[PDB]
């Protein structure tokens, strides 16, 4: 299963994206979060983002991807997982 | 206890996006790695 190792890595730095959408303190010393903030603050400003073709805004929206693909929370912290969560239902 | 310590989940951050630089500019995560349908017409 050579999948495996990417599949964990996948859902591991969704844990990050999780914690860094409800972390109450954007000075947060933990090292995912941290990391986690810059690729939020691109995405959230980025004048080109997955429209025009920007690569940093397509890692972000792949794991929020999969995590939405698996959630089913109506309100969930995370603000593009409600966003692919009715996507989804348009490919039935 | 004034400082976080460490995340065991940060080393799979740090190969996509690490605290030094903005590697998501250049590194592509293979999302097709996920599990397939219970069944397909094949
Ligand atoms: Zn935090
Ligand atoms: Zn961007
Ligand atoms: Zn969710």
């Amino acid at each position: 299963s050579p999948q495996e190792s990417r599949r964990l890595s996948i859902q591991r730095c969704i844990q990050s994206l999780v914690h860094a959408c409800q972390c109450r303190n954007a000075n947060c010393s933990l090292p995912s979060c941290q990391k986690m903030k810059r690729v939020v603050q691109h995405t959230k400003g980025c004048k080109r983002k997955t429209n025009g073709g920007c690569p940093v805004c397509k890692q972000l929206i792949a794991l929020c991807c999969y995590h939405a693909k698996h959630c089913q929370e109506n309100k969930c912290p995370v603000p593009f997982c409600l966003n692919i969560k009715h996507k989804l239902r348009q490919q039935q | 206890s004034h400082m976080a310590p460490e995340d065991p989940n940060e080393e799979a951050v740090s190969q996509i996006f690490p605290d030094s630089v903005m590697l998501a500019v250049q590194e592509g995560i293979d999302l097709l790695t996920f599990p397939p349908a219970p069944g397909s017409p094949e």
